[PDB]
């Protein structure tokens, strides 16, 4: 009801082809051409050179199990530093005598 | 390094490239559909040659990644629709004409009318439903007779160019012919014992059509003796029927004479119409009703957009849609039906033939976009037929209401009801064999264009037992009118589809212990013969389907058995009516040879 518009949304794209996998909590930026064989690219489309990033086809109309769902993804990490977040706390009524 | 991984390289990107067009070329074909607009009519253009020119691009970098080096089955397969270059083989002056002629035999059978002797209608709907209730044998000769002087004559020298076209594909293509570019559909090749042979197939029909001929010669005598008294001098009793008088212009159903061949008239009939309207029901809870039918077999429901984006109607002629029933696949999950449901007993089976193809895109729909399609071109609306089958027993119908629970079933309601399932398919058989045959040896080079029509007489009636009222020259051409040659569609698959829908018929009936004739089975509210039919839905294409039909019905080909079976109890009581008349018809008669 907010990303998906009537005629596509190419804003969102993604890594289709990596020489390998991701390490655990690593973002890679890089735009650079991926090669699949031997064939040299150069940053030039051809045989055996693909762009890596591909579009997210965004529309109404799509079925409900390809909608696109927005993730938000919480990392607990407990290092040494001092502790600071905490729950949420709770006051109760006050009594005298 | 190696090759599988430079062409699973390309799949992967390709999945995901030709599947975002794929649905925006189905999506500008949507809102042609269901509006005619001058906005639309440019959008499918677009839209269509976008899609098209993608596949050829791609069709290059496809053919230099040679299928030797691949050792996996289903990257092979992905690569075997890729391979082929379509029309770009073939060469530019012959590529050019070669849509010109699709376009111009399409555009001649849609703007194609015969004028009133006596009195311009065209052919569909205006002929097509005048020849379905006409009983008088001049009426129906004059509209048979002068179609194809100004189609089949006109079409000829445009059917002479688009064989010799075709041809040429096939042989850049490294085919035999053009007759054997259809047959690659069933083609199987890389799995130990399950390889089908192309040629393979031509024996199959043949074989498999010779146990049909003693089913076929009594019901074409049953037809004969009712049509016999109406014109006894035209009509033999060891001759041929008539070619007008099939029930529409090219014979394909005999639905239409189900009328004056009702063994018993004294008796009811079984009709949901009038049901319906004490009811009071609507389109929108006729698809619901039918979609609680696959959630009783432990398929899976419909999702919320597709019963929210069915059109149920045509909203009068400010914006037209067509009503012809059509299943329309869009991707990424999106389901569109485009149909206009009025009320009536045959809307209520076609409701569980238009979801049967969406029901069955749902099981596969996980596998790639190059992997998204039936194993073969007889799978598509099998699937469809025999959710309807179950749907058009007594026993759904007193499920959910439709029929009262007095109603009396007993051998003289059902034979009346598989003599009409009978004209349908039964009827279907011998005229689909007929005519793809036909298509076969032409292409091939073994009939001259002299004999067209000399062999296409003469051998119709041997198949179907049909002769022509008035000789006809070799102007004449009648596949050319037809709907799906004029068009370029597959033929074949309307003869195997009759032998898939039985087979999946009786085996889904054996896994829920049902007893009893085959016609009194019902699959609804029985889970057991559901799980063993989706293993195969969600196969597709990706596996042989000679594989994909063993673990259902446990055979590697195509068998008469459960067509034989099925039809048994109508098969009886056809020998005893018919011993009276003769059982088969001659080839040497003739109504002008005396």
């Amino acid at each position: 009801n907010l990303d998906s518009k009537v005629g596509g949304n190419y804003n969102y794209l993604y890594r289709l082809f990596r020489k390998s996998n991701l390490k655990p909590f690593e973002r890679d930026i890089s735009t650079e051409i991926y090669q699949a064989g031997s064939t040299p690219c150069n940053g030039v489309k051809g045989f055996n050179c693909y762009f890596p990033l591909q579009s997210y086809g965004f529309q109404p109309t799509y079925g409900v199990g390809y909608q696109p769902y927005r993730v938000v993804v919480l990392s607990f990490e407990l290092l040494h530093a001092p502790a600071t977040v905490c729950g949420p706390k709770k006051s109760t009524n006050l009594v005298k005598n | 390094s190696t090759i599988e991984e430079q062409a699973k390289t390309f799949l992967d990107k390709f999945n995901h490239e030709a599947e975002d067009l794929f649905y925006q070329s189905s999506l500008a074909s949507w809102n042609y559909n269901t509006n005619i607009t001058e906005e639309n009519v440019q959008n499918m253009n677009n839209a269509g040659d976008k899609w098209s020119a993608f596949l050829k691009e791609q069709s290059t970098l496809a053919q230099m990644y040679p299928l030797q080096e691949i050792q996996n089955l289903t990257v092979k397969l992905q690569l075997q629709a890729l391979q082929q270059n379509g029309s770009s083989v073939l060469s530019e002056d012959k590529s050019k004409r070669l849509n010109t002629i699709l376009n111009t035999m399409s555009t001649i059978y849609s703007t194609g009318k015969v004028c009133n002797p006596d009195n311009c209608l065209l052919l569909e709907p205006g002929l097509n439903e005048i020849m379905a209730n006409s009983l008088d044998y001049n009426e129906r000769l004059w509209a048979w007779e002068s179609w194809r002087s100004e189609v089949g004559k006109q079409l000829r020298p445009l059917y002479e160019e688009y064989v010799v076209l075709k041809n040429e594909m096939a042989r850049a293509n490294h085919y035999e012919d053009y007759g054997d570019y259809w047959r690659g559909d069933y083609e199987v090749n890389g799995v130990d014992g399950y390889d089908y042979s192309r040629g393979q197939l031509i024996e199959d029909v043949e074989h498999t059509f010779e146990e049909i001929k003693p089913l076929y010669e009594h019901l074409h005598a049953y037809v004969r003796a009712k049509l016999m008294n109406a014109y006894p001098s035209y009509i033999s009793p060891i001759g041929c029927l008539p070619a007008h008088l099939l029930g529409d212009m090219w014979g394909r159903f005999w639905t239409n004479l189900y009328s004056l061949t009702v063994p018993f008239g004294q008796k009811p009939n079984i009709d949901v119409t009038d049901a319906m309207v004490d009811q009071a029901w609507d389109a929108q809870r006729i698809f619901k009703e039918a979609e609680k039918f696959f959630v009783s077999v432990g398929l899976p429901n419909m999702t919320q957009g597709f019963w929210e984006n069915s059109m149920l109607t045509d909203p009068g002629n400010v914006q037209k849609a067509v009503c012809h029933p059509t299943a329309w696949d869009l991707g990424k999950g999106d389901f569109r039906i485009l149909m206009c449901t009025k009320v009536t007993m045959d809307d209520f089976l076609t409701a569980h033939h238009e979801m049967g193809h969406i029901q069955y895109d749902m099981a596969y729909a996980a596998q790639p976009f190059l992997l998204r399609n039936g194993a073969n071109e007889g799978f598509h609306e099998a699937v469809g037929e025999i959710m309807s089958l179950s749907a058009a027993t007594p026993k759904h119908l007193k499920s959910i209401g439709l029929l009262s629970p007095d109603f009396q079933e007993d051998n003289e309601t059902e034979i009346n009801f598989l003599l009409k399932q009978a004209l349908t398919i039964v009827g279907t058989l011998p005229f689909t064999y007929m005519l793809e045959k036909w298509r076969w040896m032409v292409f091939k080079g073994e009939i001259p264009k002299d004999q067209w029509m000399k062999k296409w007489w003469e051998m119709k009636r041997e198949i179907v037992g049909v002769v022509e009222p008035v000789p006809h020259d070799e102007t004449y051409c009648d596949p050319a009118s037809l709907f799906h040659v004029s068009n370029d569609y597959s033929f074949i698959r309307y003869y195997t589809r009759t032998l898939y829908q039985f087979q999946f018929q009786e085996a889904l009936c054996q896994a829920a212990k049902h007893e009893g004739p085959l016609h009194k089975c019902d699959i609804s509210n029985s889970t057991e013969a559901g799980q063993k039919l989706f293993n195969m839905l969600r196969l597709g294409k990706s596996e042989p389907w000679t594989l994909a039909l063993e673990n259902v019905v446990g055979a590697k080909n195509m068998n008469v058995r459960p067509l034989l079976n099925y039809f048994e109890p109508l098969f009886t009581w056809l020998k005893d009516q018919n011993k009276n008349s003769f059982v088969g018809w001659s080839t040497d008669w003739s109504p002008y040879a005396d």
